[PDB]
């Protein structure tokens, strides 16, 4: 349960920072609700999920399939490239995250 | 770009019901200004604003035959140069 | 100077985190305004390095800066509430961290 | 030690409620109290709105005269004590 909705957060924040690039200076009502949204959704989705999971444990979490969904997302849908220097590094989180999971 | 089309679409002597076109959803802004003052200038003028779901917006408290210039703002300069008019009541 | 921004804007962060974990699911006023405090901060401050500083040297910091001083702030105030396999688990995530931000 | 404390009708109306509470000490202040008020009888639902945790008082209007009202201040959840009731006939 509790890594569900960290994760749910991590979708929610991940969600929040790409709409809030594609708005302007929260001039495009649209997708600036939609990051005021998703920020207190996020919000909210971290305050319930961090008195059961020890503070720095859901930190780093976060900053895993936090840029694993960026970076993926990212040449998911949108650019590409970067400095790829292979999926190796999104290996790696993802095994931290495992064996500090369930 | 936004906003587009601004026209006065009832009129009173001393009131104007005006109305722009907002754009197209994924093109709102979060909010728009609107400028009414006298055509001549011998002081200031009016100004108000709108939020951003929201097309149309009423000027109440104007003077009777007068001509008026109204403008609409966007939030920035970047969605294009403001749209204004005239309109004698 | 712009290099400092972040680090004040981590720590916020940093401190913000911390001071949410005492807003009792924002039910507690003072630590509820003081997080949204503290996220007004690190927001400004971040703000003021992707001005100069590029995004991935900056966040691969706060990523470790950060998982380092809230971890930390988290063995005082606290301690552990639910520990599992591996505390090394969060320095490999951050290593795949700095892998695909700076790499 | 609980919260709230202290609830008193500070002003009354035959329409119109003024009540207020002891919010505690400034670690005691929540963010939003949740507060009720029903007619005393009991043969309807019970009315409830919320207010900043950030004020003690309340105005309670559109209530009908002569009747005796509760009136019950909660908190956010139940962990900062039992909620305070009372009774008023305006
Ligand atoms: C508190 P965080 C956040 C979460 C959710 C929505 C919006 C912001 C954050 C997220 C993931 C990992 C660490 C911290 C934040 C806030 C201000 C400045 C930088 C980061």
């Amino acid at each position: 349960n509790p890594y569900i909705y960290l994760g749910g957060a991590i979708l929610a924040e991940v969600i929040g920072t790409t709409l809030m690039k594609f708005s302007n200076g929260f001039t495009r009502l649209i997708p600036s609700m939609g990051t005021i949204i998703c920020y207190c959704a996020s919000f909210w989705l971290l305050a319930q999920t961090l008195a059961y999971i020890p503070t720095g444990i859901a930190y780093a979490i976060w900053s895993g399939v936090g840029i694993v969904l960026i970076s993926l997302l990212s040449w998911g849908f949108f650019g590409q490239r970067l400095d790829l220097p292979a999926i190796i590094g999104m290996m790696l989180i993802c095994a931290g995250v495992l064996i500090i999971n369930l | 770009s936004v906003p587009t089309k601004l026209e006065v679409v009832a009129a009173t002597p001393t009131s104007l019901l005006i109305s722009w076109d907002a754009g197209h959803w994924w093109e709102w802004v979060t909010y728009y200004r609107i400028t009414y003052g006298e055509t001549g200038g011998n002081s200031p003028v009016q100004e108000f604003t709108v939020p951003g779901y929201s097309s149309t917006a009423t000027i109440s408290g104007l003077k009777p035959g007068v001509d008026y210039t109204i403008t609409v703002y966007a939030p920035t300069s970047d969605y294009g140069s403001p749209i204004s008019i005239n309109y004698r009541t």
